[PDB]
């Protein structure tokens, strides 16, 4: 509802010039999982999502419910894992997410591999 | 660590101690140190007072 | 209006897919007021949703 | 930093006569293994990478993102490639990579096998 808050922020316009527009996309794992037919033709996906999330230039807000689904849980074949894609390019200001976590299950990111520490705030 | 620098851990690394000064500190100073050096600490001896504490001195060893 | 015999039961298989059936399943929608589901669980088991899961402690009442 | 420091100082002639003119080829892990297909097909890769850049007498210069990235993906058994290849150019001088990890990381690096202690450093 904070990131809910930031929404009706950007429709009544009360953002800054450089902010204006940008919609917010959730992401819900009714279409995560469902589209693993193969190994390769998920990441596939994310690169029609990635190479169209730098070169757009639009209206551009990612959102994460729960991050612990993406780094936390997950065998390393069966997914997304600690070894996802981003991980170099995130740290680099062409991706804009929000991402929530509670935090009693949070130092699971400290305990994956201390390597996402300073890849997020 | 003092004689070797060899130690096997559940890993069974090397963990190699040349090149450390060790620092060792405790106080064991009361019991010694009652007020004969304490009442006389302004100037505390260039010829007698050294003698009274190389005595404690020995006396820490 | 649904109803379950036990959501334990639920916690089970559904391979073939990458994930549980109902631990992927239904956690946005739980969260809000959609489905008319009615539950029933065993009191010794219900520890692992307190304990062991601990997220879906105040998706359900 | 100091590696994309090297190229920044090409053009400022702070470096030796033999080593000019290379070109520094940054190396994501979406390009390694993303595009590979549990085949036979993954070897024809390998040699476009390895041993088409080794008799060319082209200025080159690789770099490794992370080295235990690099043992994380790539177990398909017909594919291996993790920390296989490369053993002889680790004592040629043909092929000039550059690697990058952290302590804690690199510490489980060496003395977990205790066979690449000589080779790295």
């Amino acid at each position: 509802t904070i990131v809910e808050g930031l929404v009706y922020r950007i429709e009544k316009g009360d953002v800054p010039k450089e902010l204006q527009g940008y919609t917010v996309i959730s992401l819900n794992f009714r279409k995560f999982t469902s589209g693993t037919s193969y190994r390769g033709e998920f990441e596939t996906r994310m690169k029609n999502i990635i190479k169209e999330l730098k070169n757009k230039k639009n209206k551009i807000i990612l959102f994460v419910d729960e991050i612990h689904l993406l780094l936390g849980a997950g065998k390393a074949e069966g997914g997304t894992d600690a070894a996802n894609l981003l991980k170099p390019v995130l740290s680099k200001g062409e991706i804009k997410l929000i991402g929530a976590t509670t935090i009693a299950e949070y130092r699971k990111f400290i305990e994956s591999c201390s390597a996402f520490e300073r890849r997020f705030e | 660590i003092l004689g070797d620098g060899y130690i096997n851990d559940n890993h069974r690394r090397n963990i190699d101690f040349s090149n450390t000064i060790i620092i060792m500190t405790s106080n064991l100073g009361a019991e010694l140190f009652k007020k004969k050096l304490f009442f006389d600490a302004d100037n505390s001896g260039t010829p007698e007072y050294k003698r009274v504490m190389e005595d404690v001195r020995l006396s820490l060893i």
